[PDB]
């Protein structure tokens, strides 16, 4: 789909990885591979010799899997873990700040103006629940619905079409 | 004389090279330029000026000279040949003595004559000459072939090689044999091979058997030949009847008496775009007269000279949008989201304008209405004997990425597609997901059609609110369907009948003062996608800034549709369009006024 020409059907090629390389390429992603084409060990009716009628094939041995790739929170400094929060230096600010709830929500909405009432609550959706510690009394949860309705094209729809681009995982 | 030949190399040899010297360019210049040369030489200078290879001849030169070497290389071409390489290969040399000579040339013949076409062949004309053709139907994947091996040992690494003849090979004990310390070891891949390739031809020029399919060949391919032409073409063949048996069983070694026939490969018959600045002169030319607006508007059809009003807006699409790109922040992907669409009775010419438009916008679809469903405009998912194998596969629309698609017809879709469109007009992207694959590929382009009614005619006191088939607010979500109806007049009859019969009648085109340009009419189509980045100082803003409150009372109306603020997206659209003919770099003010026009032209056709 880089090289996207007219006419002809999507030829298809014949392509192999190595070991290291198995299970972490998947269905949908465009890649950057090696080029070792390789002799392959009926219609070809051409001319027979000996002291065979090959097809073509093709491996490769590099892959850069890219275009599907977030990886997850690791001011370097010290931490919990190696880079999950070693932002301190700063996130002591943006823990201990009192006007922060405003702050906070004029911080993803500048392109936008309405209500100031779901730029306060929508930050629910992508916060946390519980995740405590209990028994196997049963399944306890965390997230929760919300609801919006609307007169016509008040920007009902632009509030999400950009979240999905927002956070990870949630297309 | 070689064993089944009457010949000799080196008379031909002399005769050709005698020929080539006694040349004037004597095919166009004695039967039929200011060159009193061999065109030969001259070619030679072309080859070595360039030092691009691969020359081509026509056998219509060699009529010159005796006609018997035409003969004696029609009977015998595939044993002839190589001696006229040798007179190239003396002709470089003649041309100039440190040349590249190493590089090899071929030698591309043609036309004898159509024998009558592919139909109508015998046994006879069995190793000779032939040139028919039709159509192209396939193109298929290339080939390896052996020539020779590569081979190996243990002690003192035997790393050897031997080719092939045609069909028949040597090995001793060893390879590069002295004394015999093993037995034979046999490798096939640091080799060398060569290219080819299959690729079916119908019959279809009219030399067809009435009430008959085509009966089709097939052509083999060669190294610099393969795939050397995209299919859906009609092409010229030149080549020798060229045969083999058939293998009876398969379980045996018998053969089957039928040899068949297929043509060798000799010959054929069929970024990219940027401008001289010599264009440029013409074509700002054009743009410096406000009667372009008018002038292409004109100019898009052959002589139809009624209903001009809407193709002004069509050279908005021509002139296909404008480019806001998005690599600042991220942020709304607000494309120049460019959508309008015709619609009403189907006398007036939709169908056949838009299979014209078919033969003007490059990238030309053209399914419609009940043409083909949702999966199939995507995901033409389904088996291939090819590969043999399953595969996630193709769609129609993200062919056509920036393009169009005429569309005809339009109610006639199912409901299943047409919540496909409103992906793709509303958020302008494709996410796919199956039992395969998940896919997030891109897809975007602007969108005509041709929706009609379920009538032949729109009802009046029935506005398009309700007539044709869809909801009750996103009928007017496109951007304005400029209505269309047959001329309800009997006058405008005669006009039309008489000036497109004479049209016929006389049979050749007039270059009155709307002067249409062959081909340079198509550059300021095609440069002006390019080069230009339309923006906004102060102009096309403050007017409905300052009447929104008449504009925004819209709070009235039962069960109505009307004025929304989402408009002005798509005026700023329009209006920037508008600025990118006649160039203005920075924004048209001009534009605002026709946009208006452009708007209220059709948006109180429900006033009631
Ligand atoms: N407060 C606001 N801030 C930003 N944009 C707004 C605001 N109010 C209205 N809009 C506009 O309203 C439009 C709503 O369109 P939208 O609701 O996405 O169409 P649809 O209803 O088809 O999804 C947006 O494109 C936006 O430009
Ligand atoms: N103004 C016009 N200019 C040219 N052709 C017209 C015009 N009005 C009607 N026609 C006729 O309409 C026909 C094309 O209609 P078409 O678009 O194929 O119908 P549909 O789209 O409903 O199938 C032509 O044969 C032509 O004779």
């Amino acid at each position: 789909q880089a090289e996207l020409p007219r006419g002809c059907i999507p030829r298809a090629v014949e392509i192999i990885l190595r070991s290291e390389l198995v299970e972490t390429v998947q269905a949908g992603d465009r890649y950057d591979f090696t080029g070792t084409l390789i002799v392959v060990p009926l219609a070809g009716v051409g001319t027979r010799a000996e002291n065979l009628n090959y097809r073509m094939a093709f491996l490769a041995c590099s892959v850069q899997a890219t275009t599907a790739r977030f990886g997850g929170t690791d001011t370097a400094e010290d931490m919990k873990k190696q880079m999950t929060d070693a932002e301190w230096h700063k996130i002591y600010e943006m823990s201990k700040d009192r006007n922060l709830y405003q702050n906070l929500i004029s911080s993803l909405f500048p392109s936008i103006y309405g209500n100031d009432e779901v730029k306060r609550g929508i930050l629910l959706q992508q916060f946390g629940g519980v995740a405590k510690t209990t028994t196997e009394k049963t399944s306890l949860r965390g997230d929760i619905n919300v609801c919006i309705v609307g007169d016509p094209s008040t920007a009902k729809s632009q509030f999400l079409k950009q979240v999905s681009d927002f956070s990870p995982r949630a297309i | 004389v070689v064993w089944g030949t009457n010949v000799v190399v080196s008379q031909c040899k002399s005769k050709f090279k005698s020929f080539i010297m006694r040349f004037i360019d004597p095919s166009a210049e004695q039967d039929e330029i200011d060159v009193n040369q061999p065109l030969y030489l001259q070619k030679l200078e072309e080859i070595h000026t360039l030092e691009e290879p691969y020359l081509n001849l026509n056998c219509a030169h060699l009529k010159t000279f005796d006609q018997d070497l035409y003969r004696q290389l029609i009977c015998y071409p595939q044993e002839v040949i190589p001696g006229f390489d040798m007179a190239i290969n003396e002709m470089f040399f003649e041309r100039y003595p440190a040349a590249l000579l190493e590089h090899q040339i071929q030698v591309r013949p043609f036309n004898a004559d159509k024998t009558r076409n592919m139909r109508s062949l015998n046994p006879e004309d069995m190793d000779q000459l032939i040139s028919i053709s039709g159509m192209v139907i396939r193109s298929s994947n290339v080939i390896p072939e052996m020539r020779e091996a590569f081979f190996s040992c243990n002690i003192c690494s035997f790393s050897t090689t031997v080719e092939v003849d045609r069909g028949r090979i040597n090995q001793p004990t060893l390879c590069t044999n002295c004394n015999t310390n093993h037995c034979f070891r046999l490798i096939h891949n640091r080799s060398e091979f060569t290219d080819k390739q299959l690729v079916k031809l119908q019959e279809s020029p009219d030399d067809m058997a009435a009430g008959q399919t085509p009966h089709n060949v097939l052509l083999y391919a060669h190294n610099d030949l393969v795939d050397k032409v995209q299919p859906g073409d009609r092409v010229t063949v030149t080549g020798i009847y060229r045969a083999t048996p058939l293998k009876t069983g398969g379980l045996s070694s018998s053969v089957k008496s039928v040899y068949k026939t297929h043509v060798d490969v000799v010959h054929f018959r069929k970024k990219d775009h940027i401008f001289p600045p010599e264009r440029v002169e013409l074509l700002q030319l054009l743009a410096k007269k406000p009667d372009i607006y008018d002038r292409l508007a004109r100019a898009i059809a052959p002589s139809i000279y009624e209903n001009d009003d809407i193709k002004k807006g069509i050279l908005l699409q021509l002139f296909g949008g404008t480019k806001k790109k998005h690599a600042t922040l991220g942020r709304q992907n607000f494309r120049s989201e460019i959508h309008l669409l015709l619609c009403g009775d189907p006398g007036t010419s939709k169908s056949q304008m838009l299979q014209y438009v078919f033969n003007l916008v490059p990238r030309s679809q053209y399914t419609s209405g009940r043409g083909s469903s949702a999966v199939g405009l995507t995901a033409y998912v389904t088996k291939d004997p090819e590969t043999r194998q399953l595969v996630l596969q193709t769609g129609a629309l993200v062919l056509a990425d920036n393009g169009v698609c005429c569309i005809d017809e339009f109610d006639k879709m199912n409901d299943s597609t047409r919540s496909v469109l409103h992906e793709v007009m509303e958020q302008q992207t494709l996410s796919i997901a199956k039992a395969g694959i998940i896919c997030q590929l891109n897809a975007r382009t602007s969108i005509l059609a041709a929706a009609n009614p379920a009538e032949s005619q729109w009802n009046k006191r029935k506005n398009i609110i309700d007539n044709v088939q869809l909801p009750h607010t996103l009928l007017s979500r496109f951007d304005l369907i400029f209505l269309v109806l047959d001329p309800q007049d009997e006058i405008f009859d005669k006009r039309l009948a008489s000036h497109l019969v004479s049209l016929y009648y006389v049979t050749r085109h007039e270059e009155e003062d709307t002067m249409f340009d062959m081909s340079v009419l198509r550059d300021y189509i095609a440069y002006a996608r390019e080069h230009l980045s339309p923006t906004l100082s102060d102009e096309a803003q403050q007017r409905l800034i300052q009447a929104y409150v008449d504009m925004r009372k819209v709070g009235a109306g039962r069960g109505q549709i009307s004025a929304y603020p989402r408009q002005l997206e798509s005026l700023i659209r329009l209006s920037e369009a508008h600025a990118k003919v006649r160039l203005s770099n920075q924004v048209e003010l001009l534009d605002v006024e026709e946009a208006w026009r452009l708007h209220r032209e059709a948006l109180k056709q429900s006033a009631t």
